[PDB]
């Protein structure tokens, strides 16, 4: 392939900034590179073709440039509906390749995760497999580490975490690390803890239930 | 303007051929110098173009990553064009787009995408549609020190993904976070809806999540209360 390397994996901008997404080909592709916007769940909308030619109807926010092996999408004066994921695309020919993507996100302050831990109900212990969920509520930015330590040293694997999108109102979001075990191994231990590591708080926080008592 | 509208099964069993069909509106697929493409996007990844038919004659250009498995055609009268991804595995789970390449006029063989259909997430597994099990999530002791507490319930083991959760029949809409579904190794999904609540209102206000599942007609309402220490109660 020609391999398109879209540089900002993501980035946080405030409404009004001049974001600069950049895409780079692994060889010269002349002027055949499209630029696309994608809202989630919606079909991608074509933004710029050639390397600077702007599709009819697209706002003049949008300024594409670059030649040969190096390109740039520039969005000055950023409105709110400008917030989405953007994909460069080289249309030299088959196989047409795409950019990895750049998610332009809302920048708002810093929040620390409100941490909660939830033990399994006897309902769920009855079925042989339990799920202990650790919750990271309403924090910003995204980067957050979540260890599980059971009951003294940490558990590796078995923990699928899942994250929401920036909440419509406050533009923070929440992570959900879910530790799953056999009911037999769940009963074989006592203290269950989830240690969280995030920037907006001066040292890691841990929540636990001893369950050798409840 | 032009409408591309795609249909097809949102679930495909392992090794089965994955069929999808895009219907064109406001344009003839016959009209010369357009390419009828098929693109797929894994969750949170970059789009992948996989193939396309030429408009005038049945000319097919294929992503070499998949030539052995894909076959793309155009229906000349019904004004449709289909996709056939053979022998699917779990790596073929993605959102599948049908889109149209027109021709960049500053160039000769240059074909850029200009129109897309909204997209069809199709997920590959072997399960039959299955109602979910819902387990309450609540603190095992009243967190008195924090003026606001967090509740929730775990939606676990269910198939095709449309599961919707509400709280107190739709009155509690504030502070509710409902995380994305995740296929576990079993081939069934798992969410959790959570709500933050003033801790003072625990024993006096009751809290219930309302899990619906259309492809199995499963409506369950689970009540969330502070955990006991052996078994709880009703």
């Amino acid at each position: 392939d020609i391999q398109m390397t879209q540089s900002p994996s993501s980035l946080s901008a405030s409404v009004g900034d001049t974001v600069t997404i950049t895409c780079r080909a692994s060889q010269s592709i002349s002027t055949w590179l499209a630029w696309y916007q994608q809202k989630p769940g919606k079909a991608p909308k074509v933004l710029i073709y050639s390397a600077s030619i702007l599709q009819s109807g697209v706002p003049s926010r949008f300024r594409g440039s670059g030649s040969g092996s190096d390109f740039t999408l520039t969005i000055g004066s950023l409105q709110i509906e400008d917030f989405a994921t953007y994909f460069c695309q080289q249309y030299t020919g088959s196989p047409f390749t795409f950019g990895g993507g750049t998610k332009v996100e809302i920048k708002r302050t810093v929040a620390a995760p409100s941490v909660f831990i939830f033990p399994p109900s006897e309902d769920q212990v009855k079925s042989g497999t339990v799920s202990v969920v650790c919750l990271l509520n309403n924090f910003y930015p995204r980067e957050a580490s979540v260890k599980w330590k059971v009951d003294g040293a940490l558990k590796t694997g078995n923990s699928q975490e899942s994250v929401t999108e920036q909440d419509s109102k406050d533009n923070t979001y929440s992570l959900s690390s879910t530790l799953t075990l056999s009911s037999t191994e769940y009963q074989s231990h006592k203290v269950y803890a989830c240690e969280v590591t995030h920037q907006g708080l001066s040292s890691p926080v841990t929540k636990s239930f001893n369950r050798g008592e409840c | 303007q032009v409408q591309l509208q795609e249909s097809g099964p949102g679930v495909v069993k392992p090794s089965e051929t994955l069929s999808l069909t895009c219907a064109v509106s406001g344009d003839s697929i016959k009209s010369a110098y357009q390419y009828w493409n098929w693109i797929r996007q894994p969750r949170g990844k970059g789009p992948e173009w996989i193939g396309g038919v030429y408009s005038s004659s049945d000319s097919t250009a294929y992503n070499p990553s998949l030539e052995s498995r894909v076959s793309i055609s155009r229906d000349t009268s019904n004004n449709r064009f289909s996709l056939n991804l053979r022998s699917v595995t779990a790596t073929d789970t993605a959102t599948y787009f049908c889109a149209r390449s027109v021709r960049d006029s500053r160039g000769w063989g240059r074909y850029f995408l200009d129109t897309w259909g909204q997209g069809l997430l199709v997920t590959v597994s072997s399960a039959s549609t299955k109602g979910p099990s819902v387990f309450p999530l609540a603190p095992s002791s009243r967190s008195t020190s924090e003026s606001t507490a967090a509740l929730g319930c775990l939606v676990k083991d269910y198939f095709p993904e449309p599961v919707t959760v509400s709280w107190n029949s739709g009155s509690l809409t504030s502070g509710v976070h409902t995380f994305p579904a995740v296929l576990q190794s079993s081939g069934l999904y798992s969410l959790s809806s959570v709500v933050t609540v003033p801790s003072s209102s625990l024993g006096t206000q009751t809290y219930v999540c309302n899990v619906n599942h259309k492809p199995s007609n499963t409506k369950v309402d689970k009540r969330v209360e502070i955990k006991t220490c052996g078994g709880l109660e009703v």
